[PDB]
């Protein structure tokens, strides 16, 4: 037989396999971009969707 | 590569630098059509000012 889900039944199980990251996910290398503006505001194509 | 740049606007500065670097190390020939300029014909005696 296959093992019964722990959440299926009313017993309390005080040991479980907790998935976890090996280290902090906040490395500190936050993403940064180079925004570069339109050259002429008049020249922008607002049109077409 | 004989790359043509009809318009510089919106180009990443890192990309413009990479293109010139290709111009030098891969012998790219890159024709920028956006530019307007005047010219002065120096005599050899006056050199580039």
């Amino acid at each position: 037989q296959v093992g019964i889900p722990k959440l299926e039944v009313d017993h309390i199980s005080f040991s479980n396999v907790v998935s976890m990251m090996t280290a902090n996910i906040r490395t500190g290398d936050d993403m940064a971009v180079e925004r570069v503006n339109p050259d002429d505001v008049r020249a922008i194509n607002i049109r077409n969707a | 590569v004989h790359m043509t740049i009809n318009e510089r606007a919106g180009m990443s500065k890192l990309v413009a630098d990479n293109i010139i670097a290709s111009v030098i190390k891969s012998n790219w020939v890159v024709d920028i059509l956006d530019i307007e300029y005047t010219a002065e014909v120096m005599t050899p005696s006056e050199g580039y000012t």
